[PDB]
């Protein structure tokens, strides 16, 4: 079912290579961890926040 | 609870072994495990010479 | 770039036989199947066959099996197709192409096709007659003049008018196969009526490929 | 053994304009179906290996997509390089097949045919057969046809024909038709007609002769 590629680098932009990873989210309603900064900033103290 | 096991301890030297230790003790949070599983049942494991 | 080049085209009379070959040229044949398809005049594109460069390994259509045998040599990086019993059916445009291994690819590398023709009457010049010209003119004020141009053998023939001088108001059909096994077309040239009878209007139809030409002379007669 | 089939049988298309082509095998054949592009004279040009793999050196303009079986080609913005035959091609299972090839058109001007009925010839009858000939001059639409008659009876199988190619700036043609008779039979029927007819005529066009005229 499978065929071997001729990847070559005497290929045009179409048929080079090309690395690809794929994120796919999770659709979980109670989810936790692969979680990033809300835009985080600096503390700031003595001024109304 | 909602796929989550949640785990709580305390471990003390005790004087008392036919009951468990008198007096207000509260256990410290250790976990919140996202494993998606129905728990009804339970075992323990010893190991074996 | 990789090509594919045909060669081994011709007639063979009927009940008999013919080779063709290409070459592979930029591209070594083994990986690949080299087939053989077939484009009879007015018909689409048919699959004759198929080899294994590589291996040796055959696959042939129905519609040829027990006459047309394939094979192909790496050392030479060639291949071959053996026609036998041909018959006038199997008049078509033989050509060459390519595959990946055994299939689910189409195929990439393409000759240009060799014409292989079966008939009964291999060799024979046209026979030309003139259309007379409506004596009543049409839309734009035009009449044409014509000729029929039949039995010939074989295809290609180019028709000009007035000996080539004339190619306005030329309008030319294509050549078909007829069931006399010689091909067939016809031609007029459309023009301000009365120059019909000013310019010179002959039928000039040329056939390279069988050493001959006909020059027939079509005027206007009474109509 | 797998076989497929295309339509339409031609497209009419204007330089600038989409292209849509079509071939629906009667087994899947997966997504193996490549395609070709041929102009007379030339081999066909691979376009297209499999549904959604085209070949390096093919226009961009070549595209496609499925639903279900049937696979939709086309081109997004036709050029004069690519008026040809496009033919469908499945690599799955033996024997190879192809598609029957899709004429593409460059869609000007509908016009009626001048109509032009040439009785046989003197010269032609000299060769013991007769060849009633008509011939449709600059038309279009791509199709047409004569209705042929002897006596004024609709005539059928007793015709011929060869068509012409489409002018560049008309995408008119003209059509060819001829009856034949052997000179004997012609000489036993009076009157011939050629009554022409095509997809944009709504008033057929009948010209018509005695027999012995012209």
């Amino acid at each position: 079912p499978l065929q071997s590629y001729g990847f070559q680098p005497t290929n045009g932009v179409g048929y080079q290579p090309y690395r690809v990873v794929v994120l796919s989210f999770e659709l979980l309603h109670a989810p936790a961890t692969v979680c990033g900064p809300k835009k985080s900033t600096n503390l700031v103290k003595n001024k109304c926040v | 609870i909602d796929g989550y096991f949640k785990i709580y301890s305390k471990h003390t030297p005790i004087n008392l072994v036919r009951d468990l230790p008198q007096g207000f003790s509260a256990l410290e949070p250790l976990v919140d495990l996202p494993i998606g599983i129905n728990i009804t049942r339970f075992q323990t494991l010893l190991a074996l010479h | 770039e990789v090509q594919l080049v045909e060669s081994g085209g011709g007639l063979v009379q009927p009940g008999g036989s013919l080779r063709l070959s290409c070459a592979a040229s930029g591209f070594d044949l083994g990986g690949y199947s080299m087939h053989w398809v077939r484009q009879a005049p007015g018909k689409g594109l048919e699959w004759v066959a198929g080899i294994y460069a590589s291996g040796g390994a055959t696959a042939y259509a129905d519609s040829v099996k027990g006459r047309f045998t394939i094979s192909a040599d790496t050392s030479k990086n060639t291949a071959y197709l053996q026609m036998n019993s041909l018959r006038a059916e199997d008049t078509a445009v033989y050509y060459c192409a390519r595959s990946y291994y055994y299939g689910g690819f189409g195929m990439d590398y393409w000759g240009q096709g060799t014409l292989v023709t079966v008939s009964s009457a291999s060799t024979k010049g046209p026979s030309v007659f003139p259309l007379a010209p409506s004596s009543k003119s049409t839309s734009g004020g035009t009449a044409a003049l014509g000729c029929l141009v039949k039995d010939y053998f074989p295809e290609p023939v180019t028709v000009s008018w007035n000996s080539g001088a004339l190619t306005s108001g030329v309008h030319t059909f294509p050549a078909v196969l007829q069931s006399s096994g010689l091909y067939s077309l016809s031609s007029v040239v459309t023009v301000p009526s009365s120059s019909l009878g000013t310019q010179t209007y002959i039928c000039n139809v040329n056939h390279k490929p069988s050493n001959t030409k006909v020059d027939k002379k079509v005027e206007p007669k009474s109509c | 053994d797998i076989q497929m089939t295309q339509s339409p049988s031609s497209l009419s298309a204007s330089v600038g304009d989409r292209v849509t082509i079509t071939c629906r095998a009667s087994q899947s054949v997966s997504s193996a179906v490549a395609w070709y592009q041929q102009k007379p004279g030339k081999a066909p040009k691979l376009l297209i290996y499999s549904a959604s793999d085209l070949y390096s050196g093919v226009p961009s303009r070549f595209s496609g997509s499925r639903s279900g079986t049937d696979f939709t080609l086309t081109i997004s913005s036709l050029q004069p390089e690519d008026f040809a035959t496009y033919y469908c091609q499945q690599s799955h299972t033996y024997p190879i097949t192809f598609g029957q090839g899709t004429k593409v058109e460059i869609k000007r001007t509908v016009a009626a045919p001048s109509v032009f009925i040439f009785p046989p010839s003197d010269e032609q009858l000299k060769s013991g057969t007769a060849s009633v000939v008509c011939l449709l001059n600059n038309f279009y639409p791509r199709e047409a046809k004569v209705q042929w008659k002897v006596d004024n009876a609709l005539q059928s199988g007793n015709s011929q024909e060869s068509v012409t190619e489409q002018d560049s700036k008309d995408s008119t043609y003209s059509l060819s038709s001829t009856l034949t008779l052997s000179k004997a039979d012609y000489e036993k029927h009076k009157v011939y007609a050629c009554e022409v007819t095509h997809q944009g005529l709504s008033s057929p066009v009948t010209k018509s002769f005695n027999r012995g005229e012209c």
